[PDB]
């Protein structure tokens, strides 16, 4: 869309000014979903290999959950960064082109007609 | 756009048609497959020489060079067809009907 | 690990292990023609890993305890049943052969894997190339039908193509009156019920087709049963030859990586043995197949992957 | 024609191009494009690409098609094609003369040939410049820069050719 | 490009011969060096949309 | 073939495809395309069967023609611009000429004829590379030059892809062929939104890769090529066909199974661009994809099919293939829908 | 030691062209690194004036640049005249 | 023991599993560490805490 | 709990979405206005940088 913004050094997963945002908390509902997906991978892995899925090795599943939790948190910051960026430059633009977005005057519903359509 | 450029441009257009409009023998397409890049090579040299784009004299050689690997790839596949059917005829090139 | 790419990359070859005592021996013959004993004699004389003749429960004697399983649970066919009833409706005749061909085919894969991992020759009885003589002979008297043959040889071409032919074949020649008189001496009540017609068909199929069809793939070492008794004679000229015929004395480590890829994957060697050709004698509907498979599941060991069965006693499931 | 010598060079380039693209026998098709390959060199030679003109002779003309004509030798159809064998190839050939002689005549006219692109088919001699090259040859200096400026170009070309030799042997050994 | 790895590392991979007004062997000028320089300087950090 | 050269032959295919997306020069764009093609052919010819040779010839003839056609998309561009930079095309004739070149390399409009036939000829492992990795490179170029692309020309390529892609799968029995036809239909989906917002094309590409990976290794694990061969797989490995059903439905696009995520985003993007007929027909014909999708699901696990006696052999032995990254691929390709707003990461 | 010397011995005994070819490429790649003349080679390869030595606006503050070819300051290549 | 041959997974591969916990414990300790100063840096970058 | 809980919580619910609704429409119209003009941060398609030109004198006086 983003791609081509000023100061957009490529192949960067987290530019420095992105750290000026509130980092996601470890109990983030989005983050815990990342952990849930990792756990579901552990069950599939044992099911694929014909193993006792519920407790077929606590090492394989532990890596599955941790890896997904890890990759989620970094993805969340970049997620949080871009959305913050998307709204940020808008506010700079919205004050940079005042004439394009003129505030329409406010008239209460005591004036506006709505030509009520009866139902029968 | 000068006439010489037009002549090469149409030269490919018949070459593109020549390769696309196919014939029984698969050899002839392979001649026309790399024939079409010869016009590409020829005209490419024309612009760079005309425009004095000294560094872009890079392209005419390397363009042909990888076109050669394709031709080298070309008949190498062709001999396998000839080693399985006897002739490179493309109407028998339909074993993948199903 | 096994020949998996990493092992090949680190320099592990297979021609390095191969020696002069690296050949496939098919010591065949006739029905109970004494070839089984000759198999052991040849094996122990030149130190080849002997493989007992493939049967119905051979695959059962490969996995787990290496012990025979229930006929219903493994094979569903019975050679004794075919021996007693020649032409039944349950389809034991053809289903016995096709399961037999698969069991021999698995035996061939185990034989090649041992040879390709040790460089030591292997001797086998009734190689999978021989198998077609029985089935066609069973068709001669009517044990199976025309439509039966189409499934078997279809499996034959799609499977036996990649496996290399043997190097040595020992046809123990025993004539028909001797066999038709010796089967009384065995005494096992199932094999008395053998028709001379079924016998007469198996030998003529052997000499006329089994030896010639693969003669160009390896030399024919014809041996009368009299020659079979003198194991000292047959052991000289197996060494007196080279077996230049066939493609085996041409292969290199390039093909050997492919060969040990397939034989190591036991599922791959017989993945094509289950061709979806819906022949009535082998097609099992969902209801019977589901119940039988469910019976296979809660059997010991088979519940999980090998080494992952707590019922047997595999501790550390929570870690392994 | 002296003024439009390259135009004659260019026109000969396409007529041979049409002849072999008309799917004749591969030996005959070889003839159709090698003369096209040779005449196209004159076009580049006439512009000043001395090396590029002479080099296409050595790797394309004396290169590509020698092994190509080698392959048709082992193809050896018992019924080798001649242009009279089928009327389709003659139909293409008389066609290839048709539209070519058509719009060059229209080019000889008011010179607003506008098929696909917009072409002004004036004498080709106009497009050149009036700038001398001093001592350095423009074409020679450009190609010689392969080992000074063509850092990435040479690496991928060398790497692919090494891949080229291994793939050729890998697909011809037939497992 | 899709992943401008050259920009990240700073290594010149194909920018040398991408246009005709860059560094040239023995300072041989292109035919339209003056016009290309004027055009390329007009559109720098302007964006392809409005710079058209 | 020998693994070490088999490793590096595939490895260059990544290298060639890598070069396409990391070079700003038009010549280098072609450079990676045909290094990619050079190393693709032997992998097609790995099995060395007459069908494998048959598949390689069609793929090479198609790919070689497009790339030489790609050069003259560059050449006219150079002829009218003098720029080798990968940005806005400056010539309308070259621009369409380029789009047909790349479309054939991707096979969406009737350029798609090779996609089913080539897929069937090659092995399942080679089929994985053809429909998953050797598809980023043409899409990489389209993403860079998307702004310039002709809207009518590109969208027309898109609908003809999904329409044919929908219809073609309804009559194929081979698992590989229906896989290829569905791949064509998905390819129409990504390129449809391509002129509008490239982020959604990449999201569609990233998502579509997941099932196509997941489905292929599942088939390789099943070692099945035809529908009847897939039918038997329930008996030996009832679990594997069960996961195949789940990912099969996810490919169909039924919420909440992730896979409806790309289709959802495409419809919303096109609607924002006032184009509302485009999505409806696009979504309506996606049902055509779903038919032979469910049809595979009907014969896979939903209704147990007749088995064979020899299948009793297979129960005794365990699988030896390693199918790496399969468990993650299945999970990431069916339940990632609640994480849809991760779209901003791709921006 | 033993294997290396023996390997070279039979390599030259049986494949003399291979040893000669491999040796020649062996030198051809290393001496230029230690060659002291290559620094002279680049200097003379640059001291060959192809294009005009274009002048510069003499507005003061550049004293090093000479005002005449026969002036002392500036690049003198008498080393090459003796090389 | 049921199986005639030791299966490739029928034993605790101590080196492999010990690596697996080693991967996870290093992973979590990095994760709890990274969240710490990232939060702390955000506190002071905007002047909150 | 009290109806005040539902009243004020819905009161907050409606404010949050109305703020969301206003931005969604604003984002759509800015994006349209931005794509056509492009005189802003995003939607800036690449152009060749100045740095890659040669300001040194050439062989031909003019250039
Ligand atoms: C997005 C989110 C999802 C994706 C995330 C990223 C991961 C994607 C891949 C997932 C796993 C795929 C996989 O393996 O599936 C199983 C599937 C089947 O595996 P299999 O059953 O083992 O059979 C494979 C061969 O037939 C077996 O043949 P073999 O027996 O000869 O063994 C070959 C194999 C075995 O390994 C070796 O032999 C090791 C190499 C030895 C020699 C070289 C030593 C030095 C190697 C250095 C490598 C660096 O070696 C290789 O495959 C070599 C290539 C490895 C990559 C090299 C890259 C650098 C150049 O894999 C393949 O078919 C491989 C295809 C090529 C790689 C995956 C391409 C598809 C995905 C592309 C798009 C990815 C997302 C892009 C965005
Ligand atoms: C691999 C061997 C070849 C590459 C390394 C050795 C040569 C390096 C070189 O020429 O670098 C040139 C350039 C750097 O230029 P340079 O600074 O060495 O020389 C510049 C010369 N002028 C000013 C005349 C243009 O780097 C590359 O080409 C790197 C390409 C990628 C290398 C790694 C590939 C994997
Ligand atoms: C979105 C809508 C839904 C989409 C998905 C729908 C999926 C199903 C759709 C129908 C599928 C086709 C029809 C049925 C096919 C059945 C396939 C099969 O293989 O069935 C038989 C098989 C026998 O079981 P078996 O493989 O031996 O494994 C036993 C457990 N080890 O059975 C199996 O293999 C199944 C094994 C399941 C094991 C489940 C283990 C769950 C463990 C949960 C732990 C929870 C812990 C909670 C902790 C809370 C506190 C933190
Ligand atoms: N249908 C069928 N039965 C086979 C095949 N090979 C072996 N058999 C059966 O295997 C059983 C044992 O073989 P016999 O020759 O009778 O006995 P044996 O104990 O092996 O004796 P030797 O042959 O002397 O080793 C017989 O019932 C054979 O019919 C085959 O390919 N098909």
């Amino acid at each position: 869309m983003m791609s081509g913004r000023p100061g957009r050094v490529p192949l960067q997963f987290l530019p420095n000014e992105a750290r000026s945002l509130p980092p996601p908390k470890l109990t983030d509902p989005r983050l815990v979903y990342m952990g849930f997906l990792g756990y579901c991978s552990g069950l599939i892995d044992n099911a694929i290999r014909r193993r006792p899925v519920v407790s077929a090795g606590l090492h394989r599943q532990l890596l599955y959950v941790t890896s997904f939790v890890f990759f989620g948190y970094y993805l969340l910051k970049r997620q949080d960064y871009m959305y913050a960026l998307r709204d940020h430059d808008m506010f700079a633009y919205v004050k940079s082109h005042p004439e394009d977005f003129p505030e329409k005057d406010k008239k209460t519903y005591g004036e506006i007609l709505e030509e009520f359509h009866p139902v029968r | 756009m000068p006439l010489v450029y037009m002549n090469i441009i149409m030269a490919f257009a018949i070459a593109l048609a020549g390769l696309l409009m196919y014939r029984s023998h698969l050899m002839s397409s392979l001649l026309c497959l790399e024939g079409m890049m010869l016009s590409l090579f020829i005209m490419s040299t024309l612009i760079i020489l005309n425009t004095h784009f000294t560094l872009a004299n890079m392209m005419p050689i390397i363009l042909l060079v990888f076109a050669a690997c394709e031709a080298a790839l070309g008949l190498s596949l062709l001999v396998m067809v000839s080693n399985t059917y006897g002739t490179d005829y493309v109407q028998n090139l339909n074993l993948l009907q199903c | 690990l096994q020949y998996g790419p990493l092992a090949f990359v680190l320099g592990e070859r297979t021609t390095r292990k191969l020696t002069e005592t690296s050949k496939v021996i098919t010591v065949d013959g006739n029905i109970c023609s004494g070839k089984g004993r000759l198999a052991r004699e040849i094996a122990e004389k030149l130190g080849l890993r002997h493989f007992p003749e493939a049967g119905i429960h051979y695959a059962d004697s490969t996995t787990g305890d290496g012990k025979p399983l229930d006929v219903q649970l493994s094979g569903n066919c019975s050679l004794e049943k075919f021996y007693d009833d020649p032409k039944s409706n349950d389809g034991n005749s053809y289903r016995l052969q096709s399961w037999l061909y698969a069991s021999r085919l698995l035996q061939y894969a185990d034989a090649l894997e041992h040879l390709l991992s040790t460089g030591q020759g292997v001797v086998l009885e009734r190689s999978i190339y021989s198998d077609f003589v029985f089935l066609e002979a069973m068709y001669r008297q009517g044990f199976i039908r025309k439509q039966c043959v189409e499934h078997y040889n279809e499996v034959k071409k799609v499977t036996a193509c990649e496996y290399l032919p043997p190097h040595v074949v020992v046809y123990v020649d025993v004539p028909v009156p001797e066999i038709q008189s010796r089967i009384q001496k065995k005494g096992n009540p199932h094999e008395m019920k053998i028709t001379a017609a079924y016998l007469q068909d198996i030998e003529n199929a052997y000499k006329k087709t089994f030896l010639p069809e693969m003669s160009e793939k390896c030399e024919v070492l014809q041996y009368s049963a009299r020659e079979a008794e003198d194991a000292e004679k047959v052991v000289e000229d197996i060494e007196y030859l080279k077996c230049d015929k066939g493609p085996w004395p041409d292969q290199d480590d390039r093909t050997f990586h492919r060969l040990r890829m397939l034989v190591q994957n036991k599922l791959e060697v017989l993945n094509y043995t289950t061709i979806p050709v819906y022949l009535p004698e082998i097609t099992i509907g969902a209801h019977q197949s589901d119940r039988v498979f469910q019976k296979f599941t809660e059997l010991p060991g088979r519940k999980y992957s090998p080494g992952y069965n707590e019922d047997v006693g595999d501790k550390w499931i929570w870690l392994k | 024609m002296t003024m439009y010598i390259a135009f004659i060079l260019s026109t000969i380039f396409v007529i041979g191009f049409v002849g072999f693209s008309s799917k004749p026998s591969p030996i005959y098709g070889g003839l159709g494009l090698i003369v096209s390959g040779g005449v196209g060199c004159g076009i580049v030679l006439n512009f000043g690409g001395s090396f590029l003109g002479l080099m296409v002779f050595l790797i394309y003309l004396g290169g590509m098609l020698v092994v190509f004509g080698y392959t048709t030798a082992m193809a050896t159809e018992m019924y080798p094609e001649v242009w009279v064998s089928n009327k389709t190839v003659f139909g293409a050939f008389v066609s290839g003369l048709m539209m070519e002689f058509c719009m060059v005549y229209y080019a000889l006219k008011e010179e607003e040939v506008e098929i696909i692109f917009k072409f002004n088919g004036l004498g080709d001699w106009v497009i050149y410049d009036t700038g001398d090259s001093g001592f350095f040859s423009e074409e020679a200096m450009g190609i010689a820069a392969l080992y000074s400026y063509g850092t990435w170009l040479v690496i991928v070309t060398g790497w692919s050719l090494l891949i080229g030799v291994v793939v050729i042997m890998e697909i011809t050994r037939g497992n | 490009p899709f992943f401008d790895v050259q920009k990240r590392l700073g290594l010149d991979l194909d920018r040398w011969m991408t246009i005709q007004s860059a560094e040239q062997p023995h300072k041989i000028p292109g035919r339209c060096h003056a016009f290309e320089k004027e055009w390329i300087e007009c559109a720098h950090g302007i964006g392809g949309i409005r710079a058209e | 073939m020998n693994p070490i050269i088999y490793t590096t032959l595939i490895m260059t295919v990544m290298s060639g495809t890598m070069l396409v997306m990391i070079s700003s020069h038009w010549l280098l764009i072609w450079i990676g395309f045909e290094m990619n093609l050079l190393a693709m052919i032997p992998v097609l010819m790995k099995n060395f069967n007459p069908r494998a040779t048959e598949a390689a010839t069609k793929y090479f003839l198609t790919q070689a023609t497009a790339s030489m056609m790609l050069m003259m998309a560059i050449i006219i561009n150079l002829l009218y611009s003098g720029q080798w930079t990968i940005t806005k095309m400056f010539n309308p004739v070259a621009m369409t000429m380029m789009t047909m070149a790349l479309a054939m390399k991707l096979g969406l409009s009737p350029f798609h004829f090779w996609v089913p036939e080539v897929t069937q000829g090659i092995s399942l492992q080679a089929g994985l590379l053809l429909l998953t990795w050797q598809k980023l490179a043409p899409l990489s170029v389209l993403c860079q030059i998307s702004q310039s692309i002709n809207p009518n020309l590109m969208l027309t390529m898109a609908m003809l892809s999904i329409l044919i892609g929908g219809w073609g799968g309804l009559n194929q029995t081979q698992l590989r062929k229906i896989m290829a036809y569905s791949s064509i239909a998905h390819m129409g989906w990504m390129t449809a939104v391509l002129p509008y917002n490239t982020t959604m094309t990449i999201l569609n590409l990233l998502i579509y890769i997941t099932m196509t990976l997941a489905m292929f290794m599942l088939l390789i694990h099943s070692s099945a090529t035809t529908t009847l061969s897939l039918s038997h797989t329930w008996n030996k490995m009832p679990v594997i066909t069960s996961l195949m059903m789940v990912t099969l439905l996810s490919m169909g696009g039924l919420p909440p199974l992730s896979g409806f995520m790309p289709k959802w985003m495409i419809i919303q993007e096109m609607t924002k661009n006032e184009s509302i007929i485009m999505p409806t027909l696009m979504a309506m014909t996606a049902l055509l994809n779903l038919y032979f999708y469910m049809r595979l699901a009907y014969s896979s696990s939903l209704t147990m099919f007749p088995s064979t006696n020899n299948m009793k052999m297979k129960w005794q032995f365990e699988h030896t293939k390693q199918m790496k990254l399969l468990p993650t691929m299945i999970v990431l390709s069916t339940l990632v829908l609640p994480m849809t707003p991760a779209l901003s990461s791709l921006n | 030691a033993g294997r290396i010397a023996s390997f070279l011995k039979n390599a030259w005994a049986k494949e003399p062209v291979l040893v000669a070819s491999f040796a020649i490429g062996g030198l051809a790649i290393i001496l230029p690194s230690l060659s002291p003349y290559t620094n002279y080679a680049i200097r003379i390869n640059r001291a060959t004036p192809y294009n005009y030595p274009v002048p510069l606006r003499d507005d003061g503050n550049m004293p090093d640049v000479p005002s005449h070819p026969q002036d002392p300051q500036g690049p003198s290549l008498e080393w090459l005249k003796n090389l | 023991k049921f199986y005639i041959r030791e299966p490739p997974h029928g034993s605790p591969d101590w080196l492999k599993v010990g690596l697996t916990l080693g991967t996870s414990v290093f992973l979590w300790i990095y994760l709890i560490k990274q969240h710490k100063e990232d939060v702390l840096e955000y506190k002071r970058r905007n002047g909150l805490e | 709990d009290g109806p005040e809980k539902n009243y004020e919580k819905t009161m907050a619910i409606l404010q949050i979405e109305a703020e969301k609704a206003e931005l969604r429409l604003k984002e759509l119209e800015v994006r349209r206005l931005m794509r056509a003009r492009g005189d802003g941060p995003w939607y800036q398609y690449p152009t060749i940088d100045k740095a890659l030109i040669d300001h040194s004198p050439k062989t031909t006086p003019d250039n």
